[PDB]
């Protein structure tokens, strides 16, 4: 009886300069799908572009 | 007289399409930025929010 | 880099095909330290005794034998649908 569950390491540190935990982050991150480093480094390279 | 209606939008002068943004949908809308794999064509649309 | 490939779409064909008609045995319990495969013979009291599975070396069919260096060109030099940038 047990329930496997993710859990962010957002949702467990809470440090200013380190973890960015602002709810504004938070929600916008729930909205992104999930992410290969592919990905991001996809994202990062069109930011970049 | 005669407005219908008055939204307020984010600016496009500012958000230019130099930015990668399209707000003509009533939000931002970046494309080829983040983005799923593995769904079909037309599954990356709401990543663009 | 090809870890998304590996565990969210290649698991779901590896799941696929162990439900497949002719993938008839149970290969591994996932446990190294106490898995044996289950062993039957074809036998008879007039002395027929034919083990289903037997050791006996390398075959014509190129089965038998293992190169583990296959693992190389799977890390470093395989494309794959997830990586990447969007292929169906």
């Amino acid at each position: 009886r047990y329930h496997e569950s993710v859990l962010e390491i957002a949702d467990i540190f809470d440090q200013a300069d380190f973890i960015q935990t602002s709810d504004a982050v938070r929600q916008l991150r729930a909205l992104m799908p999930t992410l290969s480093t592919s990905q991001i480094r996809h994202a990062i390279e069109r930011i970049a572009q | 007289y005669g407005a219908a209606v008055v939204n307020i939008d984010l600016n496009r002068d500012f958000f230019d399409t130099a930015t990668g943004i399209d707000l003509t949908k009533g939000i931002p809308l970046v494309q080829d930025l983040l983005v799923p794999i593995g769904v079909t064509a037309g599954a990356e649309q709401s990543a663009e929010y | 880099n090809i870890a998304v490939a590996h565990t969210d779409h290649l698991s779901v064909v590896y799941a696929t095909m162990s439900n497949f008609m002719l993938n008839f045995t149970n290969n591994f319990s996932g446990n190294h330290a106490t898995f044996k495969p289950d062993q039957y013979v074809i036998t008879s009291p007039e002395g027929s005794y034919k083990p289903i599975i037997e050791r006996q070396g390398e075959t014509v069919d190129g089965l038998t034998i293992i190169d583990t260096s296959i693992v190389w060109p799977i890390l470093c030099q395989c494309t794959y649908p997830l990586v990447r940038i969007m292929e169906e």
